[PDB]
């Protein structure tokens, strides 16, 4: 239940 | 359009998310209103609690609900949703 | 520049968050690891549902139990830390 995400530097 | 990266729910709790986000993006012009609309619609659709994050320059460790997680894009906007 | 936009907490909790966020942002360059470390540290300290988020185009309005939110602007980055 512990997650990491970021995506698509702009 | 229909672009999904990491979906942890079933097909309907992903497709409904895509549809509601699509209608939100087509209705509002405000990211804050997008977040509030997702929360309201999913709260009155599935279950009392629903938590979403909308933007394009963000990202963070977050404790979602096990089996409950979705992340996708609409044009350029990263939209994430989960249960608490 | 330590600027606080919105909050609902106690002063001690807000100051603890300010100092911890300051050290994390000064240490880690990437917003992802900054938020990861902050959220893990406040998981270790306080409620195991603390959500730390970071960015420059970030917005999220989620259903919540009150008294544990802060949304501030330090330097040229927006940092949120809240609990639901």
């Amino acid at each position: 239940r512990h997650i990491d995400i970021q995506t698509d530097v702009y | 359009k229909a672009v999904i990266k990491n979906a942890d729910m079933s097909e309907e709790m992903q497709a409904d998310a895509v549809d509601c986000a699509t209608q939100a993006l087509e209705k509002y012009n405000i990211e804050k209103d997008i977040a509030a609309y997702i929360k309201k619609e999913f709260d009155r659709k599935h279950n009392p609690t629903w938590h979403c994050i909308v933007g394009r320059n963000f990202g963070s460790y977050v404790t979602h609900e096990t089996k409950h997680f979705i992340y996708f894009y609409l044009g350029q906007v990263a939209i994430l949703l989960f249960k608490s």
